């Protein structure tokens, strides 16, 4: 039952340990033509494909609260690091999906959530982090986390060279405990997708 | 990739000991212990996986014990009953399938380490 | 596509797994009736020459795709440069009796000789490889299509008709070296 | 009729061009065209 | 694979690339192959080629992996997943299905290609696939099976034979 | 009625002095989708637009069979010169535009032709260079040459890396004879916009 | 059919003659036809 397998243009991503996708705040995207806009606006499906990244190594050191985050989009090289080089306006919701593998016989669990406009945390409002689209991933049930988020920000479309929405973030609930039979250190990996990628205002080149 | 730092060669007669300490920055790779035999290629010594299983070339084995400590994120090589042929500058780095004893050709060494046994 | 790999069921995924389309596909020239139908020349010729299709170069076209199956049948043709009158015999003559006229005997023509050979060995499929012996490797007497004889035959080839192949075996390419490719010859318009 | 691309019939009958064969399946295809395709559990396209 | 095994092994490393081989059907690891034996016969190609990936771990570990297809046009292939994400690739797990399967695509401008290296000129026609591992779980020594079989429309188009006797 | 606008993307392109638009060798594209790309190919509709470039200055000196040429594609800065570095193969028919604005008072006359497969011209073979998709440039009469052709190549699918099917070319038929109220020289500049830009195959990044 | 004059059928089939097209337009024709021709303007016989 808990086969998963996530396809964004002509990349995929499958999973045997899976628990469900989470859709935080909304199921699809709101109206993306607007009127400030002025219909000049297009979309670029190239830019829909995963992009790996690295989150933190989950030792057994780290207590309770550590917070390690990746405030989206972060530096990228592909076809999304052009098209924020290239075109003034852009809007996109997330697809983001982490992975910790250790093996079953660890203990520990993480909670992997979606901030919008993050804010440091003080060391009590961590105790409710929970509010947002958030999983969990604990190495005796699954080794995946998969949350799902539209763009939702005060403009409609937004100058990511400036204000950065989505921050994904992850927090150690539990320690990570290991026996002589389990893994003693995990590396949390991170896996991100844009989609609905429209863009706006194109930019003179410096070539 | 690592930044990773050696200490504790030096000079000791024939018969004598040492203790070689490396510490490094990521991760929790399994490590190991390269020597640079003067005028012979760079050679894997002693290889230790991530918290558990050791392997010794062998030339070294017995004589040699490699250990390592995860909270303070070091590894030590404890050299007894040298010998002259075991003079070289002694790297440290990542290794791969410690079984095998195969040695990671990855990136950037750092030479910190200078061993001369005397005879 | 995931699946469970000891159960050594074949499993074919194509390319909608992440947005492509496959295409149509044309496979006339990697068919057995077609690509096993095409003369090779056999380098064991003798003043006699007993017909076995498994003296034919095991590298070879034809050769090495017939040493890939373990059990086959097909009809023969040959074509045979010689001096003097050839003379056949089926599966299973005496030697003596390719000394004489009776049986099928061509008078030799300018260029070749050229014939038709039916399959006349008495097992329903040959086969390439035979484990055990026929005694009270070599395959046993038995696997052949007849036998020639000529003053002295000079060049044999062979074309198996109508050919069918059962139980497929492991077929080799050339190894590759130190390279990382194997990297040879093309043939390059001159200048 | 593979590799034979006369038009005509063949001059000689059907008895002395070839053998004839005696009666009293094509497995690899049926393996082959049997096989596991698509995807295996649960999709989110 | 090196020293003639049909595996990869996870390696403990900073450098996850497990393996990486040309897409040509003279290629030194598929030397051996029954597909490379029948190709080795025919002058052009053309279709998709699959990839079937075997985990043979104990029940105690665990592992992703990576494979991608890099097109050719490309100086040095990419030596980290980062960098080759952007190619066609496909990620997976260890679990209770231990297979997967991976149908490496025909993208080339001539509808037919050859099966054979023309000359010395190195970075072939045909790109790259490069095999990674994204990490791994108490999994030391245990391996991974490779193999390669055809797919739902490979086709081989003119007869040949190059082999010396 | 000599008004013309060629509107590509979100670019225009208006000239009072037209005298209309030669299609070469066809009037669209070839069917692009195919059996070699494996349906894995896109298009990319941010790529259609115009970009300038400047050809030569056409002065008094130059005589007959002065050959000016342009292989295309050309360096480009825009998102054109990103999917030519960015994805392995690429298709496109184009569409150009030369101006050469003097005055009515000025003669002379330019034949701008596209030519496929450029190979240098003998000079005898220059007699023949209208065999080709053409225009003339007449400051007598018009002051725009406008020529449209598809994507035609041996591959269906070029690198452009190593192969330049099309090339523009420009020759002096007859050369510019000034008066004392004509301009002294003329700049040709050039406008060249691809259309159907297909693309397949993306490669690894560079960052 | 250019340059061919056998009025009997060729004895080989289509397959082995000559290559066979798959599929999935005379353009200098269709120029040279619809080229202006006449006269232009007024005409004065």
């Amino acid at each position: 039952d808990r086969t998963l397998t996530t396809r964004n243009g002509h990349t995929t991503s499958t999973t045997q340990s899976s628990v469900g996708v989470t859709y935080g705040y909304s199921t699809g995207e709101d109206h993306v033509s607007g009127p400030n806009t002025s219909g000049l606006e297009t979309r670029v499906t190239q830019a829909e494909r995963f992009f790996k990244k690295h989150l933190f190594n989950w030792t057994t050191d780290k207590p309770f609260g550590h917070l390690e985050k990746l405030k989206l989009p972060t530096d990228h090289k592909g076809v999304y690091g052009h098209l924020v080089d290239s075109f003034a306006y852009m809007r996109n919701g997330w697809d983001v999906e982490v992975s910790a593998v250790g093996n079953q016989f660890n203990g520990g669990c993480l909670l992997v959530a979606m901030v919008p406009e993050w804010k440091k945390f003080t060391p009590r409002e961590k105790y409710q982090l929970t509010l947002f689209p958030h999983q969990f991933i604990s190495p005796r049930t699954n080794m995946t986390a998969h949350i799902t988020v539209p763009y939702l920000g005060v403009n409609r479309y937004d100058q990511y060279k400036k204000h950065k929405p989505w921050t994904l973030v992850v927090m150690v609930v539990s320690p990570l405990t290991t026996s002589s039979i389990g893994a003693t250190e995990i590396k949390v990996y991170a896996n991100i997708a844009p989609t609905h990628v429209h863009v706006a205002g194109e930019l003179p080149s410096k070539e | 990739q690592v930044q990773l730092q050696e200490s504790g060669g030096g000079l000791v007669q024939a018969g004598g000991s040492l203790r070689l300490s490396c510490v490094y920055s990521g991760g929790a790779y399994s490590m190991g212990w390269y020597r640079q035999a003067p005028g012979k290629q760079r050679e894997l010594v002693a290889a230790i996986t991530d918290d558990g299983i050791t392997n010794y070339r062998d030339t070294v084995k017995g004589r040699f014990t490699i250990s390592r400590d995860n909270a303070k994120k070091a590894v030590y090589l404890q050299m007894n009953s040298l010998k002259p042929e075991d003079t070289a500058v002694y790297h440290c780095n990542t290794v791969r399938r410690v079984a095998t004893l195969s040695g990671s050709s990855s990136g950037s060494w750092g030479q910190g380490t200078q061993v001369t046994v005397s005879s | 596509t995931t699946s469970a790999g000891e159960s050594a069921d074949p499993v074919t995924t194509t390319v909608e797994n992440y947005g492509g389309e496959t295409q149509v596909q044309r496979r006339h020239h990697t068919d057995v009736g077609f690509i096993m139908d095409r003369f090779v020349k056999i380098n064991n010729t003798n003043p006699t020459h007993v017909i076995d299709l498994m003296q034919t170069h095991q590298h070879g076209l034809v050769g090495a795709l017939l040493r890939a199956a373990t059990y086959y049948f097909s009809d023969l043709e040959i074509v045979v440069r010689h001096e003097g009158n050839l003379t056949w015999v089926p599966n299973g003559a005496p030697e003596a009796a390719l000394s004489n006229a009776g049986n099928p005997t061509a008078y030799n023509k300018a260029p070749f000789t050229r014939l038709a050979l039916p399959y006349t060995a008495p097992h329903r499929v040959l086969a390439t490889v035979y484990n055990g012996t026929s005694k009270y490797t070599q395959l046993p007497a038995s696997f052949n299509f007849g036998a020639i004889r000529a003053t002295d035959i000079s060049e044999l080839l062979v074309r198996m008709k109508r050919a069918e192949l059962y139980c497929p075996r492991p077929l080799l390419a050339v190894e590759v070296t130190a390279q990382d490719r194997h990297k040879q010859k093309i043939i390059a318009p001159a200048k | 009729s593979g590799n034979t691309g006369s038009i005509i019939n063949n001059y000689y009958m059907q008895q002395y061009q070839n053998s004839m064969d005696t009666q009293l399946n094509d497995w690899f295809s049926k393996l082959a065209s049997s096989a596991f395709s698509g995807l295996f559990g649960a999709l989110l396209a | 694979f090196d020293d003639g095994k049909p595996y990869v092994v996870t390696r403990e490393d900073e450098q996850r690339l497990l393996a990486k081989f040309d897409v040509s059907l003279a290629a030194k690891h598929m030397s051996n192959t029954y597909l490379s034996g029948i190709a080795q016969y025919y002058a052009q190609y053309s279709g998709t080629i699959n990839l079937h990936f075997m985990f043979t771990g104990s029940t105690d570990s665990k592992a992703r992996y990576m494979v991608a297809y890099v097109p050719p046009g490309v100086e040095t292939p990419p030596d980290t997943p980062e960098r080759a994400a952007h190619c066609i690739h496909a990620e997976w797990d260890t679990g209770l299905n231990s297979k997967f399967t991976f149908s490496i695509p025909y993208v080339s401008a001539a509808d037919y290609a050859y099966t054979a290296s023309d000359v010395a000129e190195t970075t072939n026609v045909q790109g790259w696939v490069c095999i990674y591992q994204i990490t791994h779980g108490k999994a030391q020594n245990d391996t991974l099976v490779v193999s390669v079989s055809a797919g739902k429309d490979f086709e081989l188009r003119l007869p040949i034979d190059p082999r010396t006797q």
